[PDB]
């Protein structure tokens, strides 16, 4: 009815999709073999948003899954789910990207693109009217970053009005995996600030810190961390799937966020994340404990509001809730804390309420925030791009691959233009 | 001393307890013939942004 | 799905692996003692032949 | 009626908690291993 | 479908390969007939031999090896050993007469007659491959077929193949102990042909393996069974991301992106952290953080160069076993806070980690015990500059008095390649001096 | 997560090692395979599946006493890599211990201690003992002091030294190393106290009827001293005080720290038939000077600083009635500026009982500590009897011939006289 076509990109892209297509397949009540199983008819009436009816009453999802190494792509076929995907919608290369952005943008991966865009039209011509596509990827390596920019700028031309979301995984210094990490994610922001309608910033350092200090787990492996944290914020679009009192879908929430068309970077978060033990002792009202998140122990990105000013804030709720206590709790939070907000907007918060909570929860809520404190991430990844490019550290896997030395000095000034635009509205 | 390199007999005691190999039974089946590519005439139904088959009755 | 999502399963699997590897190291210790006895009796045969 | 619905939902929550803990104790206590995952000469 | 041909040259290449193909057969179920054992296996479903084996119509498997020698005696033992039925009978390419410790003979006179046969046989394993990644030269620096004949593969394997990632494992002659007196002539004249022609070049001296055996383990008096069993573990741990699934798959391509700063700087070191005796293994915990700070020691680095002299350029880590991807990111917290371990100024991140599931096996009669966690740490240090400055002072004492050259002249080799090769490694030795200088 | 490291240096030190580690092996029942039949987690560290390792070092520079340790019963209870041996015996020689021989294994010992430093997270104190009497004790411990201090700086390193008697000794040119060690213990250790224990000769037959002892019957009581000091850290109590909290209260002047007192009921079964033991009565028995373990006397000295360790059936009523009733009587002379003179630590669990020792089973026990000026007279007597040999220059050539000077000999004594000039005013 208002379709979404899911895109994945990289090894991080396929361990998000295999955990995102699990949460949503529990909401609509679908077996791993792909039939219908739930109890209420309210589930099935909006199943033509992320899914597609097959023969015999089956239901398959519309996801185009990519990588350049087939080793990741087999592991989705043998998982908890994953037999519901159509086997035609799996595309993969033969030799890997070498954890190299230039390989994955020009020479190694551009043979794959004309097969990947070719599945995308087939999941577009069956639609009624698309809200727009959705790409899940990471800014670490070549199959997720270099392909991720080449996928976006090849789509945004041909289908311009339909919106685009992306779920980036920006690198972090104190938890760093690759030496080439500041040399990729500086060069791919340049191709991401041009062709994306709404971007997020979900970095692995913050998802470790909320996993030892809020949830209090012992061994946070990558399945037990991606599911409970970042595969459930993508269920913020229950407005677009379930009816509510005051609802706001994926497109209505973009217009209340970006006050200039180059500042679209967000810092999400989920409100009930208590523990295995402290779920017993807390109160599931609408409090202000995780709902005044300013003490930022439960924030899903690195940087926080104390250092800068919030431009605009969201809050998308889910539950049988009262719309007075939504609004007076937007009054203990804009005045008991006072100077972390933009002076020239007096009502910064866009709210929404829907009527089906997640499984096992009376009450849930989702927080999406924009801030001027996000410029400290973009300086700091450009400090480790200026240092390495000064002595020409790892250069020669990029000059020989069709990319010259002029395309680095563009993506350093334009990387520091975003530092200039955000610092304008720091206090003003 | 060059006959050390094959002499002793392997026991079941001297093996790892786990074995996680890489299976290619699914991936070879799509390596064997090429992926999907459109070679068809385009057939999209004539879409409309808001109005799907309206009755205008009471017009003159 | 439940086995993969679970956490105390991945706790107890370590104890399974570590008790198994301790028993198998004990087996290798017995094999090493066997090999040492073999080299001792080889040296004694060369002693006989020198005599 | 609404207060008793709250009490019923809380009691259903603690009952499902007890069932979930019985499941994790059963899975820990009784263990089975897939044969394809055993080293080839180690199987018998 | 990720094949990886291993080609061994010389007496060091064969006797490493005997320890190497002991371990590869023992990871999977290849018994020395090549047939995996019949336990009424319904499924099977294992395709982990495919990197290093090819499946026939019968139950047999054939390795990818190309054993090459000019000396017929040591290749004669693998011909009539217990692995007689495993190797295909043509893959054991022998010579006709030995090279005998001459780079000139090994590269010009007696090494050129055989080589027209081997380079056909590399094609017979190249066409069988589908997605071939890169080769593995196993060679030495002392003798003629290790120093000169390998110099002639690299000048023709590069122009015949090109974009295949070649890796090697040399045995550098020690700064103090030695077997031969002519080997510093061989070890300078082999650099000039492997500086340009080897993509990434691991390199391990036989002194720290000679030292770590007598010191970490409770064993004294080893032979080449115990050295090559240790090196054979390293070659398995690097490649094991191709064989068994794990959390982060570092294939053979992604090492050389994350480990080589400049194309003339491709000589990293190598280590192996939980090497321990089986009498000793159960006394101490071998945790995730106990096998990294006990890997950055200066006493357990496999080449005789002290890394407290130079500054670190790039480091790569390859964990193996039951390792969560959490505690490898808290072991780094202990390393980078210290003042002993200096990284170079222009490299802030400076790491590359990798996890793999299947724990190591043990060979029966093997010195190192079974573990749960194991890691091989490949680092690129500036302090490898002093492993050549200890060598070329043993080359000028040769050449300035002009001894042992009368053998080398009449073979087909002129004197001009001596003074050219000395300045060529002197060009390389200056290049390490400039990258360690801090840029302000 | 409250680690302490313990050290058994010296032939007298390993005759402690029997006793101190027998009582550590009966405080929690430790089998000699490291599996029990989380209070142990100071000392031990669990391995992969099921073995425990004590991070305590017997640091001796001859392999003979180390191989006697290994041929003892506790073969795999002590893991042999931690314990330091040396291939060439130092034999009193500070030069061979410090410079020449020790420099080849110093990187090995530092590799070991940085290997267990990852287990050393919440370390409360590197407890060290050593005798002064040879290169077993003086030099290599000294070089560890300097190198560990320039490796961390902050960590807790403490030392409870052993000292030569005035009457008897093993080597008699040993005051050279005693003067050198008094100079070099002031630098890089937080603490240096009293296991000087000549008076345990007096105590082991004065009070417990075992004439003809060994060093081991003495060193039972040295181990019992160790138990009273570190047991408050090891077990929960009413008013427990750990070792960092010890170090933040024990040391008035930062180069002036050397007390003198005992574990109080050093009483056998023969007296234990009849003596009804009370906290007050045992501390009444304790406050008499003649049952000290430092050969000195604070009855004619000034009772400056104090500490108290209490174990078992201790009541604040009992300890405070004792404090009041002995604070009354001026048969103990008290000190000028400090009014009260007591500090308390309380332990629930009464101390364990090891067979083959002097003591007997106790419901409860008390101790004390009394940091006075009574070490001034002892260092004055060592001043009285050191200069006889440095007048006519005995044995200097053996020191000098491997890498040292007469300058260190001519500096260490004047530094010790500087410490005496610190001590003479208070
Ligand atoms: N690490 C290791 N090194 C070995 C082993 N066997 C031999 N070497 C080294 O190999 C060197 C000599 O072997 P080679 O160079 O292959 O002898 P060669 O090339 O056949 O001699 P030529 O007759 O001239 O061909 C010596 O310096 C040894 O140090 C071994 O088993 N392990
Ligand atoms: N008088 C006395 N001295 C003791 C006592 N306990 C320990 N000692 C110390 O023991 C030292 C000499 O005896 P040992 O400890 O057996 O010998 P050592 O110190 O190891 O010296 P070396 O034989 O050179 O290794 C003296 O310097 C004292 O410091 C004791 O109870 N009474
Ligand atoms: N969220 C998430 N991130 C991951 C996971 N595995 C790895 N990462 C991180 O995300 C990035 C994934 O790298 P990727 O681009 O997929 O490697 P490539 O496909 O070979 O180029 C790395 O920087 C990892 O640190 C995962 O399972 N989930
Ligand atoms: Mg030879
Ligand atoms: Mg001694």
């Amino acid at each position: 009815m208002r379709e979404i076509v899911h895109l994945q990109a990289g090894q991080c892209g396929n361990q998000i999709g295999a955990k995102f297509w699990e949460v949503i397949s529990d909401e609509h009540g679908i077996d791993p073999t792909g039939t219908y199983h739930g109890d209420s008819d309210l589930q099935l009436e909006r199943i033509n948003v992320y899914y597609n009816e097959a023969t015999g009453g089956k239901y398959v999802p519309r996801a185009v899954l990519v990588d350049l190494e087939p080793g990741t792509m087999d592991s989705v076929r043998s998982g908890p789910f994953g037999q519901i995907f159509r086997p035609d919608n799996f595309v993969f290369g033969q030799s890997g990207a070498g954890n190299n952005w230039a390989k994955g943008h020009y020479t190694e991966g551009a043979e794959l693109v004309d097969s990947v865009l070719d599945v995308v039209r087939k999941e577009a011509e069956s639609c009624d009217c698309l809200q727009g596509f959705q790409l899940t990827h990471s800014l670490g390596g070549g199959t997720g970053s270099g392909m991720g920019t080449l996928l976006i700028s090849k789509i945004r031309e041909e289908y311009p009005d339909r919106i685009m979301n992306t779920f980036s995984v920006v690198p972090s210094p104190k938890v760093s995996d690759t030496v080439v990490e500041p040399y990729n994610a500086t060069l791919s922001v340049h191709q991401l600030v041009e062709n994306t309608d709404e971007t997020y910033c979900i970095d692995n350092e913050a998802l470790y810190d909320i996993c030892f200090r809020t949830l209090k787990l012992t061994t946070p492996t990558y399945g037990d961390l991606n599911h409970l944290v970042s595969a459930t914020m993508s269920g913020v679009t229950t407005c677009l799937r379930f009816p509510g009192q005051l609802n706001a879908d994926l497109r209505k929430l973009a217009v209340n966020m970006v006050p200039f068309p180059r500042l679209h970077f967000f810092m999400p978060g989920f409100a009930p994340l208590t523990s295995r033990g402290s779920q017993q002792y807390r109160a599931l009202t609408v409090p202000e404990l995780t709902q005044q998140m300013f003490d930022a122990k439960n924030m899903m990105a690195a940087c926080d509001p104390r250092h800068g000013r919030y431009l605009t804030v969201a809050a998308v709720f889910r539950g049988r809730m009262s719309m007075k206590e939504v609004d007076e709790q937007m009054l203990n939070v804009q005045n008991k804390n006072s100077s972390y907000f933009v002076e020239w907007i007096p009502n910064n918060v866009k709210t929404a309420v829907c009527d089906i909570p997640p499984r096992g929860l009376k009450m849930s809520a989702t927080f999406i925030g924009n801030s001027t404190a996000i410029q400290e991430l973009f300086k700091r990844i450009s400090e480790q791009f200026t240092a390495m490019f000064r002595r020409k550290a790892f250069l020669h896997w990029y000059t020989g691959e069709g990319m010259d030395e002029m395309e680095f000095t563009e993506a350093e000034s334009n990387m520091n233009d975003l530092v200039s635009e955000y610092q304008q509205y720091q206090d003003a | 001393n060059s006959s050390n390199y094959g002499e002793f007999l392997p026991m079941p005691q001297f093996f790892p307890c786990y074995y996680t190999p890489r299976e290619q039974v699914f991936s070879s089946h799509i390596r064997a013939t090429g992926f999907y590519q459109n070679n068809t005439l385009n057939t999209a139904p004539d879409r409309t942004r808001t109005l799907d088959f309206p009755n205008f009755q009471h017009t003159l | 799905q439940f086995r993969e999502r679970c956490q105390e399963l991945r706790a107890e699997l370590f104890c399974i692996h570590q008790k198994a590897v301790c028993e198998e190291r004990k087996a290798q210790i017995a094999f090493n003692e066997e090999l040492k006895r073999q080299k001792v009796v080889e040296e004694q045969m060369f002693s006989k032949l020198w005599e | 009626a609404e207060e008793e619905e709250e009490r019923r939902e809380f009691e259903a929550g603690i009952a499902a908690e007890k069932s979930f803990q019985d499941k994790i104790q059963g899975i820990l206590s009784t263990h089975q291993v897939v044969p394809r995952n055993i080293h080839p000469m180690r199987r018998a | 479908m990720r094949e990886c041909i291993s080609v061994h040259v010389g007496q060091a290449g064969v006797q490493i390969g005997n320890a190497c193909w002991e371990l590869y057969c023992l990871e999977h179920g290849i018994q020395p007939d090549g047939q995996m054992p019949s336990d009424k296996t319904i499924g099977g479903g294992d395709d982990s031999f495919n990197t290093f084996f090819s499946e026939t119509g019968a139950g047999k498997h054939v390795p990818r090896a190309v054993f090459v020698d000019l000396e017929p005696t040591v290749i004669d033992e693998v011909r009539t050993g217990t692995y007689r039925q495993l190797f295909h009978p043509e893959q054991l390419i022998t010579g006709k007469e030995d090279a005998a410790n001459n780079y000139a003979r090994g590269h010009y006179t007696i090494g050129k007659e055989l080589i027209d046969l081997v380079l056909d046989r590399i094609r017979k394993l190249a066409d069988q491959c589908t997605g071939l990644q890169g080769f593995l030269i196993f060679h030495s620096f002392g003798g003629g077929t290790g120093s000169g004949f390998t110099s002639l593969l690299m000048e023709r394997l590069s122009v015949d193949y090109g974009k295949k990632s070649k890796l090697e494992f040399s045995i550098y002659p020690a700064p103090q102990v030695s077997t031969a007196v002519v080997e510093p002539y061989n070890s300078i004249l082999t650099t000039h042909t492997t500086l340009e022609h080897s993509d990434c070049a691991f390199m391990v001296d036989n002194e720290a393996i000679y030292d770590i055996c007598r010191r970490n383990l409770d064993i004294e008096r080893p032979t080449y069974t115990n050295l090559n069993r240790l090196i054979g573990q390293i070659v398995s741990s690097i490649t094991a991301s191709l064989r068994f699934d794990g959390a982060l798959n570092v294939d053979l391509t992604e090492f050389q992106t994350n480990l080589v700063p400049y194309p003339r700087i491709h000589f990293p070191l190598a280590t192996y952290a939980p090497v321990i005796s089986a009498e000793k293994a159960y006394h101490e915990q071998l945790s995730v953080a106990e096998i990294t700070n006990a890997c950055f020691e200066p006493a357990n680095q496999m080449v005789k160069c002290d890394p407290r002299h130079g500054k670190y350029m790039a480091c790569c880590l390859l964990y193996r076993g039951d390792v969560v991807p959490k505690d490898v990111n808290a072991a780094i917290a202990t390393i980078k806070t210290k003042r002993t371990i200096q990284f170079v100024d222009w490299c802030p991140t400076g790491f590359k980690v990798g996890i793999n599931y299947q724990p190591p096996t043990v060979v029966p009669g093997g010195d190192l015990a079974k573990v749960q966690r194991a890691v091989c740490m490949l680092s690129n240090t500036t302090a490898i500059a002093e492993a050549w400055a200890r060598l070329d002072h043993k080359f000028d004492l040769m050449y300035a008095k002009r001894a042992f050259v009368h053998w080398y002249v009449g073979e087909g080799m002129e004197e001009g390649e001596f003074s050219e090769a000395r300045e060529d490694m002197a060009a390389l030795e200056k290049d390490y001096e400039e990258v360690g200088m801090d840029s302000v």
